[PDB]
């Protein structure tokens, strides 16, 4: 129905400049506006501005009149914010939500965001290591397994025990950052009829790197 | 520039309940104030403008009301699924101005953490480095400590901890807490500890290792 998916999260140097699309669906593009807002971590939700699709003028809010330029590819229907010196304080996360009605106060149907991770640091890709328990039965006859996907930069990372399979009983973490790279794990708990017995793999893929790992959590104990 | 206030900014509402988040603008805004939900790492969905109208299919239970410059948002019969951030908008004249959103805790009834310590992975070992995780699931409430605790001496540092956020089906916690070691500091040692404390009990949940086979 409306559906607006954007490009992927972006890594960029400090002063760089990045073209952040968002590909509209759904409705007819020229007569719905173009609302973008930022939501950046420890302040909440902002106004960027909004864009007529229908004659290409952009309105700015004051802290963005400057290095923020509203662009469209009417023809594929697609809105692009483009920063030009990348600032750090441009680490947030940019979503594009269709203004219902003319200069867009009511942002109805959002799109799901992309996220600029402004920084001077390097592309490492993780450890992915299997934590099999030193035994102890993890509640009645129960056991919890684990995998730490150390050393990488930058966020994201995607993890899945056993290829999107085992789903209930799981708990990905979020990633925290030491300076300079993040350090993710998650834990699955199974009961002793499964493991030793199948095979639980931790199947981690850090695209950034190209790097897909499949860790499987073997009995060592 | 019209100024939205939301307070407090956390909230705690049972389950079947109901919560009321106020929100307040600096000026008379005409009942054009929008309230939007985004449910843990997702967008905004717009729940209901003109203080009352509802969006295209948000159900009845979300209720707002208001007048001048405060308005409110009412849920009724919270699913446990309602955790949320909520955020009040103005709609009425440029820029269009947001409040500082308002998290909703669902208060479930107790449970305690399924500790569990992790020794280094040997391919780890071999890399020259040693983290050491203990995971504490699923807890409820949400205030635990927990300490490491090497050869009985404490251990402050060299720790990473990152919390789930509420788990949207049943309602509770969770917790790594990673030590990190050097080959030679983890290999110069043998009691590991993970202790926490929890409203949960009163004797600390502590789980300890060093390797044997089982």
């Amino acid at each position: 129905q409306i559906q607006l998916v954007q490009s992927g999260p972006e890594l960029k140097k400090p002063g760089e400049t990045v073209k952040i699309s968002c590909k509209a669906s759904g409705y007819t593009f020229t007569n719905y506006g173009m609302n973008w807002v930022k939501q950046a971590p420890g302040k909440g939700l902002e106004w960027m501005g909004w864009i007529n699709t229908n004659t290409g003028e952009p309105t700015y809010g004051e802290e963005f009149k400057g290095r923020f330029a509203f662009s469209l590819e009417t023809s594929a229907s697609t809105a692009n914010l483009q920063i030009n010196n990348l600032k750090n304080e441009d680490k947030a996360t940019f979503f594009c939500a269709r203004g219902e009605d003319n200069f867009g106060s009511l942002s109805d149907y959002w799109g799901q965001g992309t996220t600029l991770t402004v920084s001077s640091a390097k592309t490492t890709a993780p450890s992915v290591y299997p934590l099999a328990p030193v035994c102890g039965d993890t509640t009645g006859s129960s056991v919890t397994l684990g995998c730490l996907v150390k050393g990488y930069f930058p966020e994201p990372v995607t993890l899945t025990w056993n290829s999107g399979s085992l789903s209930s009983g799981v708990h990905t973490f979020p990633a925290v950052l030491q300076s300079d790279l993040y350090t993710l794990s998650s834990s699955v708990t199974v009961t002793s009829s499964t493991w030793p017995s199948q095979s639980i793999t931790c199947n981690v893929a850090h695209p950034a790197s190209s790097t897909k790992v499949d860790k499987k959590i073997e009995p060592r104990g | 520039d019209i100024v939205m206030t939301q307070s407090p900014k956390f909230m705690s509402t049972s389950v079947g309940d109901r919560v009321t988040i106020t929100c307040k603008a600096s000026q008379d805004v005409s009942t054009a104030v929008v309230w939007y939900q985004q449910k843990p790492g997702q967008s905004p969905k717009l729940l209901i403008y003109w203080a009352s109208t509802r969006h295209i299919g948000v159900p009845d239970r979300f209720a707002g009301s208001g007048s001048g410059t405060d308005y409110t948002l009412t849920i009724s019969s919270v699913q446990a699924e309602d955790l949320a951030l909520y955020y009040c908008q103005q709609h009425y004249s440029p820029p269009w101005t947001f409040g500082g959103g308002t998290k909703l805790e669902i208060k479930r009834a107790d449970a305690a953490p399924t500790v569990s310590i992790f020794p280094p992975s040997s391919e780890q070992l071999t890399s020259g480095g040693a983290s050491v995780v203990c995971f504490l699931n699923n807890f409820y409430p949400k205030d635990i400590n927990v300490k490491w605790k090497i050869d009985g001496s404490e251990r402050q540092n060299g720790v990473l901890n990152s919390w789930t956020d509420q788990d949207s089906k049943d309602s509770t916690y969770s917790m790594s807490s990673t030590l990190t070691l050097t080959k030679d500091e983890y290999e110069r040692h043998n009691s590991y500890t993970c202790e926490a404390t929890h409203k949960t009990s009163t004797s600390p949940i502590v789980k300890s290792f060093n390797r044997n086979e089982c």
